DNA sequence: GCGCAATCAGCTGTGACTACCT
DNA sequence: AGGTAGTCACAGCTGATTGCGCT
């Protein structure tokens, strides 16, 4: 059995994360399991990683006002 | 000055707030004015800085004006006075003026008529009242190169001297470094040295308040002064420019983009200043219309200066232009003046007064504050708020809707990044399925629709699914010019695409509905101008983006300027009945098809 | 939390109680709904039940979703009781108690609220209403800067007691200053009259630990809610309970009095509301707030980024950074749209509606991209050979409601990891059983 | 085929910004609106194709 | 055979992406 | 440890060539 945490997102975000895993720009192959369209199985050890990589994303197409 | 929340306070700068809140205006230390429009004196208020200063943005309530040097150089070039300027914005301040900005507004005030230019018998002039500012600036080694030969004395009279005039660019981007900036005014009601026409207007095509208002600060003390006017579009603009040519009385030349454009300016002096066609004359290397000895001439950029062979006609025509003084030179999208060939036409040719005329002053590369002595000090900003309220201009209801990366395009655009992720999300589906839905929502309603879509590779496969007329742009001038034609008074088509031919002045016709997909990345200008085709809630245009793609981050920048001018872009995330009808890439089999044909380019 | 949440979960008896004040009675009559208004001012002047169908037929038949909600909440606030009519039928009739102290409050009857007012005469050191209102609003941003925790406000140990009972900040350690909470920020993002109903709630909530009368608190402070702006009325006539409790008023700024002693006692516009402009929105994100308190700036300054401030105005820019971040905080986009609403300037009250829609659509876009990724920690079951296994399994995990995800067409399920010790016992005994 | 159509539609109109939306409607307000001014201005500020 | 219109070469504007020195 | 001339896409213009039409 495989032991970790479920994310649920839009296909989208996903596939980013199949990118991000098939690219090894986390390091390692540490997203294992694929279950669903919209739902993967990602160890919890680097989440943070993870959410950095989303937020990187997210505001580089932003171009904040600041 | 401190930031305690990061925030430049000035709290203890200006306390004189005495009674107490009647005076509908703030004032900056640095520099800036906030304009509460909720007043009873708005109207004079918006007069009053409009003269002074040149606006920053101008939202539904509080608008922001920018204090600049030329903004006060071209209110003192009006009959405004320092003591008026400032006893009036000390009188409106509801906080007292700080000791930085009359400091700033004098210094900028006292040098402004201390230094002119002069046209006279096709020779360049710098006349100055007081003789001690010539031997200021005669150690300057920019200028020494001007004179020729060296111009011992120049002894006349009041001291001037000759400059030379291919390098009038250089000493006009000097003396303003040199906190003495040239003015360009124009005397023309007593000349007796140049030919005047007999060019004489209809007294039948009114002008709106506002046009009245650009033409009256143009010509403050009955002469007429270098500037830019700054107009929509759809509003009056050409109106303008005849009317201002009328009232100079003098040999025009006009300037224009496109080999269309000349025959826009020359319909529009045949339409509103009844002129004999034999004093009309287009210089475009298509008819030849006999410009030598010509009343008013018309022509565009990239013609006057040809660094190659010139035809023979052309170099005779070119040779017996620059023999003589021009009144009322008068150039089209100004915006775009800045360039490495545009800049030197001013020096190719010799004019007394230059108008300058666009509807998007705003620009990359920062080359618009070269504009400010290139040609002049911005005049006229007319407020596009104020000015669709009238109902003179269509109220536009600008959308900004966005469409989901389909799963087949968003792995292969995050796995390309070398510039071949532009088709991916230019041909998203998604989008795709909204345009075409769009159009048929409005075809329906029987809107005209204007598609504006770059990148025409993809504009190929966009508009032959469709199966309806677009406008490659190399394809010929007559096949253009009747689609177009035959668009506005055809009820069996009311759709049309463009690949960025229509990001400039044409003869487009009127139109309600415009949708832009996959433009340029920041052009501000250009977004804009796809606007302005629009207005002349009446229409409504629509923006198409990808998510979670560099064209969110596109759309988000290029926004700004409108919403500088007042716009608000609504965002639309879901389209009403959307599956209610079928539309293409229903499936994921074409979807999918799709990618091979998209990385099929494979430009290398 | 509003007055008919709490008023619905009291007891019969407190309840009756209440009405025997007749200030009490009127304010829960105007907490009524408008078709509930008309019932009980139908029903004012009647000594006999009326049948429930009789009442029902009054609302036409599209409408009786709302009669229904309405007999439904006077059945909770006990207002009416149905009575065994003869014949079989429910009779429906006023609580006799209730009836009579709204007649007293409306005709007329008794004695004053208040004792009296001028058998003292003249105030020597009265006050003026722009003053109250100064008074009121320095101490409400006095208590808001100790939730921020500012040397600047001290205030008393029991209040601060009492706002780290209402979980706002909490004291890590004793003898240091008390850190304020998420829901610290929540409640300072919360109007002024939903800030003062909720405090009060949670007073009324402790009352019983400090041994006060609930009833005659409630009675008390409906009456003050009634009171005339600028008129005073006499201390004497409560019980020393209560005027701990006026006392603590005074504190909080709703009611305003010269010295402990003192006999008199002014009701503020705070208690006047406490029964139920100065910011201009600019499509182009940006906030004009008409305001010099440090306390608006503090709040302004939470969910965007300051640019000017003039002697009495405020220029602010809404970005997507400083959205972001007060989201983090813990306040969330609609929080931010009331506080926007309510704050809203009357010039802006002609726009329909006052705040562009624009702004706040992407506020909440923004809001959104916060929570755009879901993470819900488990343990995934990948190893059914059969299809038959798999779905007993799944029926256990749903009966133990430990299933997260399911996915029937590859046999996959995610458990939580509390429930997954449960299903692998469930698993091996099946295994075992088989 | 048909159950194709299906599947995009569910891919394509509820990828990112529904969700959460749908959600927050199956948790939302559910009954009446609050008043006639809040239909007519969002009636107003509403596009043509999203009135029908 | 001559004349008009279609076609291409060369240059330029606009905006964005990319490889070596303070 | 951080910024601009080539380069690319897509349009414009003018300066020639260059096959097509003939009561």
């Amino acid at each position: 059995v495989l032991k970790g945490v479920l994310i649920e997102c839009d296909p989208a975000m996903k596939q980013f994360l199949l990118y991000l895993d098939e690219s090894n720009a986390l390091g390692k192959k540490f997203i294992i399991q694929d279950i669903d369209d919209t739902h993967v199985f990602v160890i919890a050890e680097l989440v943070n990683v993870l959410q950095e990589r989303v937020g990187e994303l997210m505001d580089q197409n932003a171009f904040s006002l600041t | 000055k401190v930031d305690e929340y990061g925030a430049k306070d000035y709290r203890l700068q200006m306390p004189l707030k005495d009674d107490h809140t009647s005076r509908p205006l703030w004032v900056a230390p640095d520099g800036h004015i906030f304009l509460e429009a909720f007043s009873p004196v708005y109207k004079y208020a918006q007069d009053f800085l409009v003269a002074i200063a040149e606006p920053v943005c101008r939202p539904t309530h509080v608008h922001e004006y920018k204090l600049t040097a030329y903004s006060l150089y071209a209110a003192v070039s009006v009959g405004l006075q320092t003591s008026d300027i400032t006893e009036y914005l000390r009188k409106l301040s509801k906080t007292g003026v700080p000791d930085g900005i009359m400091q700033f507004i004098k210094l900028c005030t006292v040098s402004y008529g201390k230094v002119k230019l002069v046209l006279k018998h096709n020779r360049y002039f710098v006349e100055s009242c007081h003789p001690d500012v010539i031997q200021h600036l005669l150690q300057d080694p920019v200028i020494r190169e001007c004179r020729l030969r060296n111009s011992e004395g120049e002894a006349t009279e009041t001291v001037s001297f000759e400059v030379k005039q291919e390098m009038i660019e250089e000493l006009q981007k000097r003396c303003i470094h040199l906190e003495y900036p040239l003015l360009a005014e124009y005397d023309f009601r007593n000349d007796s040295v140049n030919p005047d026409i007999n060019i004489d207007l209809k007294p039948t095509a009114v002008l709106r308040p506002y046009q009245e208002k650009s033409l009256r600060k143009m010509f403050g003390n009955g002469r007429a002064r270098s500037g830019v006017i700054v107009l929509p579009c759809g509003a009056g603009k050409s109106l303008v420019g005849v009317t201002a040519a009328c009232t100079v009385r003098k040999r025009c030349l006009v300037l224009g983009n496109s080999a269309v454009s000349v025959e826009q300016w020359k319909a529009q002096f045949k339409m509103w200043s009844t002129i004999d066609d034999s004093q009309i004359c287009r210089f475009t290397s298509d008819a030849k219309d006999k410009p030598i000895g010509c009343s008013v001439a018309i022509s565009t950029y990239s013609m006057l200066g040809h660094t190659t062979k010139r035809s023979w006609e052309a170099e005779r025509v070119m040779e017996w232009l620059k023999t003589q003084e021009w009144g009322l030179m008068i150039l089209d999208e100004v915006h775009t003046i800045p360039a490495k060939m545009f800049r030197r036409v001013l020096t190719i040719v010799q004019a007394h007064c230059k108008l300058g005329l666009t509807a998007t002053l705003v620009r990359e590369d920062d080359k618009i504050v070269d504009l400010n002595f290139l040609i002049g000090p911005k005049l006229y900003e007319a407020n596009w708020m104020e000015l669709q309220n009238n109902g003179y201009i269509a109220k536009v209801q600008c959308a900004e809707v966005w469409c989901p990366m389909s799963p087949e395009f968003y792995r292969e655009y995050v796995a390309i990044k070398t510039k071949k992720r532009i088709l991916l999300y230019t041909m998203n589906p998604n989008k795709f399925r909204a345009c075409q839905f769009l159009i048929k929502f409005h075809e329906r309603r029987n809107d005209k629709i204007i598609v504006f879509a770059d990148n025409v590779f993809a504009l190929k496969e966009y508009a032959i699914r469709l199966n309806k007329p677009y406008i490659y742009g190399p394809t010929s001038q007559g096949e253009r010019m009747q689609i177009l034609q035959n668009f506005k008074h055809n009820p069996k088509i009311n759709t049309i695409f463009i690949s960025k031919v229509g990001d400039t002045s044409f003869d487009l016709p009127e139109a309600n509905v415009l949708i832009q997909i996959s433009s340029h990345g920041g052009s501000r200008r250009q977004e804009a101008q796809r606007l302005g085709r629009v207005l002349r809630y009446n229409a409504f245009f629509y923006s198409l983006v990808s998510q979670d793609t560099q064209e969110m981050a596109y759309s988000t920048k290029r926004q700004r300027f409108l919403v500088d001018q007042g716009y608000s872009f609504k965002v639309i995330t879901k389209l009403a009945g959307m599956e209610e009808e079928d539309l293409a890439f229903s499936t994921k089999e074409e979807q999918q098809q799709l990618l091979q044909k998209v990385l099929a380019a494979t430009d290398l | 939390r509003n007055l008919q949440e709490f008023l619905g979960g009291l007891s019969p008896g407190v309840l009756d109680r209440l009405y025997g004040h007749p200030a009490t009675c009127l304010a829960v009559f105007r907490e009524l709904p408008s078709l509930a208004k008309n019932w009980v001012m139908r029903m004012l002047f009647l000594e006999q039940p009326l049948p429930q169908a009789a009442v029902a037929l009054w609302v036409k038949k599209e409408f009786s979703k709302a009669q229904e909600e309405s007999t439904g909440l006077l059945s909770g606030l006990r207002i009416w009781h149905t009575q065994l009519l003869p014949g079989g039928l429910q009779g429906l009739i006023l609580n006799p108690i209730f009836r009579q102290n709204l007649r007293i409050a409306l005709l007329g009857g008794g004695k004053a609220w208040s004792d009296d007012t001028s058998q003292l005469g003249p105030d020597k050191h009265a006050r003026d209403v722009p003053s109250l209102d100064k008074y009121a609003e320095e101490r409400w941003e006095v208590v808001l800067h100790f939730m921020v925790g500012s040397p600047s406000a001290a205030v008393s140990q029991d209040l601060a007691q009492l706002l780290s009972q209402a979980g706002l900040m909490k004291s890590t350690e004793p003898g240091e200053p008390p850190c304020i909470t998420s829901a610290g920020f929540q409640f300072l993002l919360l109007d002024t009259p939903a800030q003062l109903w909720y405090f009060m709630l949670q007073y009324l909530q402790t009352a019983q630990s400090r041994g006060m009368d609930l009833v005659e608190i409630l009675s008390f402070l409906f009456q003050l809610s009634f009171s005339t702006l600028g008129k005073d009325y006499s201390v004497e006539g409560m019980s020393d309970s209560l005027l701990n409790f006026l006392q603590h008023l005074r504190e909080f700024g709703l009611v305003f009095q010269r010295k402990r002693k003192s006999r008199r006692y002014y009701p503020t516009r705070l208690a006047i509301n406490l029964s139920s402009g100065f910011i201009v929105v600019e499509t182009n994100y940006r906030l004009y707030a008409y305001t010099e308190s440090e306390l608006q700036i503090a709040l302004i300054a939470l969910f965007s980024e300051m640019l000017y401030r003039f002697p009495n105005m405020v220029v602010a820019q809404v970005t997507r950074e400083s959205v972001q971040q007060a989201i983090a905080s813990g306040i969330t986009a609609q929080q931010i749209i009331h506080f926007l609403r309510t704050r809203a300037h009357p010039v802006m009250l002609k726009q329909t509606p006052v705040l562009p829609p624009t702004i706040t659509d992407q506020i909440r876009l923004w809001e959104l991209e916060r929570d755009r990724l879901r993470f819900t920690e488990g343990v995934l079951y990948n190893q059914f050979l059969s299809q038959v296994d798999f779905e007993l399994l799944l029926a256990h995990a749903r009966e133990l409601g430990v299933l997260v995800f399911e996915n029937s067409a590859k046999r996959l399920m995610v458990v939580t990891p509390a429930g997954h010790s449960d299903v692998k016992r469930f698993w091996k005994r099946q295994k075992h059983s088989s | 085929g048909t159950s194709s159509q299906a599947e995009a539609a569910r891919i394509l109109a509820a990828s990112w910004p529904q969700n959460r939306e749908d959600e927050e409607k199956q948790k939302l307000k559910g009954g009446p609106k609050k008043t006639k001014r809040e239909k007519k201005a969002a009636a107003s500020h509403l596009f043509p194709f999203e009135k029908l």
